[PDB]
């Protein structure tokens, strides 16, 4: 699976999961804390 | 030398043999030579001018006969200036006329002389010749002094733009409560 | 009032925004029964309008002419007058990561440009590396500003390339 | 807006006379040090300008400090431009102090 | 025999401890060699000077019964 | 080598050898690899640690002698308030500005010190002073004026052994900083209050029902 | 010697030839030669201008002319002070200013001589030249009193710090009732 996870370690499908993780955890940011105008802590 | 501003610290070695060093040059102004003396010259001058001024600064208030920030008014809106409380018959127009003669002759004539005799001239300056034994010490008061009178006209022109009073109706006010009338407590000098 | 600007807890117009998106979303609700599915659908984004009215009448924001919420991007201006999460915090949030993102990605090519094949490893990630760096890339600032002090974080201009001018 | 001939009269004699024996040391060092424009080198007049030549009638004077007559009439146009500002900032009457 | 030589102003506008270099040592010659130098300083001005117009005379209207007459201004 | 690490059997990295006091191995994101800059992050953690200590001491201590009815003394986040609405109060701005320039004055010569060991010392410096401030050889650790009891200063190792023992005792008292500091921004009660409110229900009352640590929006 | 602070201790070394030296220096603060020289004529002087003030404070008080405190308390409220009843009509501004004056004056004559001669002088200082003729245990007697004075003068600021009464005052009421009426029944000293 050294083959594999050399492939799932290339370029694109690094960057495909990372901008996936990324977007997702960003859209469950805005699921549970909507509309956030400013960062009013 | 006598002095290193940062204890613990090198200074410039350019400030070591001048009079009145502490090796304070942070910025590094004057790692030229050339700029170097013009800004002793500068410094001397700057003191020697500083030093009258603190002095009618203090001496017009401990006289009574306003501060320094309202000398010029009479001379304003009207005319008649006092000096002493007295009359002088001059407005404002001829008096900077005469002041401009004079201070252009002096200053020409000042500065068309020697780098050393442009800060430092014998002769009819010194008319009992105290400079002699040993002129080092001397000049670090002087330039020492002019440091502090510099301070002083700077404070002055500072603490009359954000309190308005007076420098010795300053002093008064902050001798009466050090904790609750200082610079922290105006609300132009710390934007709280 | 910062610049004029009426606060949108007091601003009318900013009431009525608010009662113009709910009367609106009321109109669409009066076409289905009451619990069908677009019918909680509607709610949902019914609660989700006026809390989001409701947060930004508490935050303190300007409204300006009309119900509109206004940001300040002064320091002072806003910290003063209680508005720095506006501008000033969020800079220092996008900051932060933004450092960390690039430091991370600073990193991981000084780490691999002294390897075996540094062609390889920049399309071919090593992944463990690169999870090292980016936990490592949280104390960017810290780090930045020490290898700026040590001054290996900048580069002679004598060992740079440049043009024949 | 105290009497034109005595303001004007007396700041173009001061004018005159702080750049004959004031201002003229410096003035001398500084027409010495700057010298004659140059433009690639040699001056206008060495590189074929006719009328970039230096007038004869400023060369030689009869002064004993070399006082021309150019430098009479900068002076006492210096003088009357401080005279005249002096009078019509002295003839308006309004309040142009910041008080 | 009175007045300025540019090119000693431009000899002398050098700051010392290298600050800029040699300063403005021979701009001089650079300037009034090159005609594209003048034209390109020629241009510069009189396109910020053109935009200067562009900007005053619409948020102060010289002439007569201007800023009424939408089109024109 | 061989001590005992913050991770048996993570083995330490190669910028903390055991030298420091603390060196447990722990620098995961590596923040101390330049030596330099692991001197001055020893020198803050020294001063970090210190000014926490005091400052739990005086929270903790006079929090605790008010529950046992000694002195009766505020809450440490309200203390503030209740000295400002005083009849001879120093105001704030003033009084943060003399504590400000004092300060400026004291940490700049900590300061000089931290570059050069051997800064202060010099002659002529003070008014005779100066030999007070020859240091030990470590930044961060002066002796001279301060330590006056003379601790540790009799084996070497002795003064090792309390050197743990402060590194130690400034990493608890930060900790416990932080742990006041995030308390009251969550229940708006003290540190002895939320002790005693955790020992009446620990199942109960936490960091899980106080409503600000867990956000609301997720449960 | 004669003493060693504590009964038993390791002693410095610099310590030993001094008058009324008991090795007192746990924090070492006159390890360097120059140091101590200057700390040396420090506390010789701290000794005699607080005898002089502790002989000040127990004559006003004894002699019924009132409060050491209380002596600049009239000095403001419209002016004029109290000394042995004269009615003195000297202000505040010229009061300070001639009493700076004269200590700028004896302060600048005093300390531009030797190391010895700056603490330890003759000539007019003593003239009935009994210095000579054993004075090292005179000079420990000197040390001694004035470190008792010191201590005095001390406790004179913090008892009217603490109590606010007057030395004898305080002294007279510990006498009659020294159970209630000490230091520690306060409320600023012990606070347990
Ligand atoms: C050594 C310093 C010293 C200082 C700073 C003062 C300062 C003061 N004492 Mg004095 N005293 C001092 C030593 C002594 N006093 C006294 C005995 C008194 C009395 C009895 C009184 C004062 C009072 C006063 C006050 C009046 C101003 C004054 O003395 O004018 C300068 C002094 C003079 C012009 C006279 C100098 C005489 C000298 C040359 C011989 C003043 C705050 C008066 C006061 O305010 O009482 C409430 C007062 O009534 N003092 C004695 C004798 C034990 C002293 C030392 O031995
Ligand atoms: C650079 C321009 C820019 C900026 C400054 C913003 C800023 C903002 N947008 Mg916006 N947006 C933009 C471009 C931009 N957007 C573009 C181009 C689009 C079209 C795709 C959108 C579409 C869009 C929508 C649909 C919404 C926003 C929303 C928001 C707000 C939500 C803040 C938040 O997510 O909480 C805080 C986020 C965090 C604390 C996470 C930070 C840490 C993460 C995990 C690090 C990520 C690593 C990389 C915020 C003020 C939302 C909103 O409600 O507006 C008020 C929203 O609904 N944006
Ligand atoms: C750089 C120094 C300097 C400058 C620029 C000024 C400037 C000024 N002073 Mg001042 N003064 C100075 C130093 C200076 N003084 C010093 C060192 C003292 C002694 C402490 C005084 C004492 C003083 C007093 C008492 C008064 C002034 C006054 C004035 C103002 C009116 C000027 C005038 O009519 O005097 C005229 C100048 C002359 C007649 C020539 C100088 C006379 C000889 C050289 C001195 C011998 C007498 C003016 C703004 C007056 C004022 O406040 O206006 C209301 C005023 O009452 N000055
Ligand atoms: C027409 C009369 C006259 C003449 C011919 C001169 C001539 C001269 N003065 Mg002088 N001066 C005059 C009037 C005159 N002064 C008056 C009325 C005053 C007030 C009492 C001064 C106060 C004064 C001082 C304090 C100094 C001189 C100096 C000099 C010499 C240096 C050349 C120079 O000025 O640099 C070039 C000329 C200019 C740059 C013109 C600008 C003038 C402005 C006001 C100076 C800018 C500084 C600004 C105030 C502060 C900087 C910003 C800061 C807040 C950060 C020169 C020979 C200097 C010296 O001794 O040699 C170094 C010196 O330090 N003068
Ligand atoms: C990005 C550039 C920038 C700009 C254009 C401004 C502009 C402004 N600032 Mg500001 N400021 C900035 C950066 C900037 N700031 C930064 C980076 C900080 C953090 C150190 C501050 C901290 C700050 C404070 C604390 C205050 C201002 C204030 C002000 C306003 C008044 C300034 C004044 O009185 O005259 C000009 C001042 C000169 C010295 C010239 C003004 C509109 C004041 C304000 O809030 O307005 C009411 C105020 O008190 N600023
Ligand atoms: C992490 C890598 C990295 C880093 C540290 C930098 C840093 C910098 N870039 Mg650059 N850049 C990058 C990647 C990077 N860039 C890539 C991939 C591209 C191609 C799209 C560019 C294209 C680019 C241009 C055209 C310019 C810069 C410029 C700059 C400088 C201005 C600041 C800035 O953020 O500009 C903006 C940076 C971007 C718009 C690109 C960001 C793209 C992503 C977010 C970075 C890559 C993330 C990386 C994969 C993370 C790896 C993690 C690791 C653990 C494996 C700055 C020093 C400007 C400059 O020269 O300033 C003087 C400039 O003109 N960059
Ligand atoms: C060729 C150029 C030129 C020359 C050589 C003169 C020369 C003279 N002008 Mg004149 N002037 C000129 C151009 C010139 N002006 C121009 C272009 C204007 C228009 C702005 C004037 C307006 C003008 C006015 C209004 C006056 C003069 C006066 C004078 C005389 C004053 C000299 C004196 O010592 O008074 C005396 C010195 C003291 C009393 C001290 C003088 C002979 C003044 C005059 O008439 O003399 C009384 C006078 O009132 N001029
Ligand atoms: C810096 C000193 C500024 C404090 C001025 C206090 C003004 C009133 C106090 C006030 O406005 O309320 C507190 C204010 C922010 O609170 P908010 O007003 O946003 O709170 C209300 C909403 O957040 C909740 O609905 O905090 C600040 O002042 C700025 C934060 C410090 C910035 C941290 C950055 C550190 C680097
Ligand atoms: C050294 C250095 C180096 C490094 O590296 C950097 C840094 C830090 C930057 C530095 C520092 C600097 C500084 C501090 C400066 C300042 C100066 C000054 C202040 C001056 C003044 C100066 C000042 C001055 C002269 C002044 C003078 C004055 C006067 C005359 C006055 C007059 C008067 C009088 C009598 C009164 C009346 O009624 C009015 C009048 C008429 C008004
Ligand atoms: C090691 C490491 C390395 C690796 O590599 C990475 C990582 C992980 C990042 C790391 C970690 C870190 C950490 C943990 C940190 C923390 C810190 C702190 C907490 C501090 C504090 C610190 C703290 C502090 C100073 C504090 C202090 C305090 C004070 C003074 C107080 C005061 C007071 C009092 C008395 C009372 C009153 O009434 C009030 C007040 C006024 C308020
Ligand atoms: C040696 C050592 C070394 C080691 O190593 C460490 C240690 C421990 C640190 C040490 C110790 C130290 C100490 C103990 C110190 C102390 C001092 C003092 C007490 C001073 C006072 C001092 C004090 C003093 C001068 C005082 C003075 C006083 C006076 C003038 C008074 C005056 C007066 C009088 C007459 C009365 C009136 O009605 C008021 C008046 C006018 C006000
Ligand atoms: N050269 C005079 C001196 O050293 N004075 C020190 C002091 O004030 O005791």
């Amino acid at each position: 699976m050294k083959d594999f996870t050399t492939y799932l370690s290339t370029a694109p499908v690094l960057t495909l999961l990372s901008v996936t993780v990324v977007a997702g955890l960003l859209i469950e940011i805005n699921r549970f804390f909507p509309d956030a105008l400013i960062a009013a802590f | 030398k006598a002095g290193n501003w940062l204890p613990g610290s090198e200074t410039p070695a350019y400030l070591e043999n001048l009079p009145a060093s502490y090796g304070f040059d942070p910025l590094g102004l004057a790692a030229e030579p050339a700029s170097l003396a013009r800004f002793r010259e500068s410094e001397v001058f700057h003191g020697r001018w500083a030093m009258l001024g603190a002095a009618g600064v203090l001496g017009v208030e401990v006289l009574g006969y306003g501060n320094w920030y309202d000398a010029p008014l009479p001379l304003v809106q009207g005319g008649q200036a006092t000096y002493f409380g007295a009359s002088v018959p001059f407005d404002l127009g001829t008096l900077a006329a005469i002041e401009f003669a004079a201070m252009a002759g002096a200053e020409s004539f000042r500065g068309a002389a020697e780098p050393e005799k442009r800060v430092y001239p014998g002769g009819a300056f010194d008319p009992m010749g105290m400079s002699k034994g040993n002129s080092k010490e001397l000049k670090t008061k002087e330039i020492k002094n002019g440091r502090l009178a510099m301070l002083a006209c700077l404070g002055f022109a500072a603490q009359h733009a954000a309190t308005g009073a007076s420098p010795l109706e300053a002093l008064a006010s902050h001798l009466a409560n050090p904790m609750a009338v200082n610079f922290a407590t105006n609300g132009v000098s710390l934007p709280l | 009032d910062v610049a004029g600007l009426t606060p949108c807890s007091e601003s009318k117009a900013f009431a009525k925004r608010k009662k113009n998106e709910v009367k609106a979303l009321n109109k669409r609700l009066k076409n289905y029964e009451a619990d069908s599915a677009p019918a909680l659908a509607l709610k949902a984004t019914i609660a989700r309008t006026e809390a989001r009215f409701d947060k930004y009448a508490k935050q303190g924001l300007l409204c300006g002419t009309d119900g509109l919420p206004h940001l300040i991007a002064d320091p002072g201006l806003a910290l003063r007058y209680g508005h720095a999460g506006d501008v000033f915090i969020p800079t220092i949030g996008f900051i932060y990561f933004a450092g960390w993102l690039g430091y991370a990605g600073s990193k991981y090519l000084q780490a691999v440009a002294a390897t075996a094949k540094p062609i390889e490893k920049e399309i071919i990630i090593d992944v463990p590396l690169a999870w090292k760096l980016l936990w490592e890339g949280f104390g960017w600032p810290l780090r930045a500003f020490a290898e700026y002090k040590n001054g290996s974080l900048m580069e002679d201009d004598a060992k740079i390339t440049v043009s024949p001018r | 807006l105290a009497d034109v001939n005595l303001v004007v009269g007396g700041c173009t004699v001061g004018a005159l006379a702080l750049g004959r024996f004031v201002f003229l040391p410096f003035h001398r060092a500084s027409l010495a040090k700057a010298g004659m424009p140059k433009q690639n080198g040699m001056t206008h007049l060495q590189a074929g300008d006719a009328r970039a030549e230096e007038a004869s009638f400023i060369l030689k004077t009869n002064d004993p400090a070399g006082f021309t007559v150019v430098d009479v009439m900068a002076w006492g146009a210096l003088g009357h431009a401080a005279a005249f500002y002096i009078l019509a900032t002295s003839s308006l009457g309004l309040d142009r102090n910041p008080f | 025999g009175i007045g300025h030589s540019m090119r000693e102003i431009l000899e002398a506008q050098t700051p010392p401890s290298g600050s800029l270099g040699a300063g403005h040592k021979g701009l001089y010659d650079t300037v009034n060699n090159s005609l594209h130098f003048q034209l390109g300083l020629a241009l510069a001005s009189v396109g910020t000077i053109s935009s200067l117009v562009a900007q005053h005379m619409y948020s102060l209207p010289p002439y007569a019964f201007l800023a009424q007459d939408f089109t024109t201004q | 080598a061989t001590r005992p690490l913050w991770q048996p059997g993570v083995e330490a990295p190669k910028h903390l050898d055991g030298t420091m006091p603390g060196d447990f191995g722990f620098d995961p994101l590596n923040l101390g690899v330049n030596k330099e800059a692991l001197n001055w992050y020893r020198n803050a953690e020294l001063q970090n640690g210190r000014w926490a200590m005091l400052g739990v001491a005086g929270i903790v201590i006079p929090a605790e002698l008010t529950r046992v009815g000694v002195l009766n003394v505020p809450e440490w986040a309200e203390a503030g308030k209740v000295y400002a609405e005083s009849e001879n109060a120093i105001p704030f701005a003033s009084l943060l500005m003399v504590q400000l320039f004092l300060f400026n004055f004291v940490e700049i010569k900590r300061w000089e010190d931290i570059k050069k060991p051997g800064s202060q010392a010099e002659p002529g410096s003070f008014l005779g002073f100066e030999s007070g401030f020859k240091g030990t050889g470590i930044s961060g650790y002066p002796g001279g004026a301060f330590n006056p009891f003379g601790l540790g200063n009799s084996s070497k190792e002795a003064m090792d052994d309390l050197k743990w023992r402060e590194i130690r005792n400034g990493r608890l008292a930060m900790v416990a900083f932080l742990g006041f500091l995030s308390q009251h921004a969550a229940t708006g009660k003290g540190p002895l209050d939320n002790l005693a409110d955790h020992l009446a229900d620990p199942w109960g009352a936490n960091f899980c029902s106080n409503g600000v640590s867990i956000p609301s929006a997720l449960g």
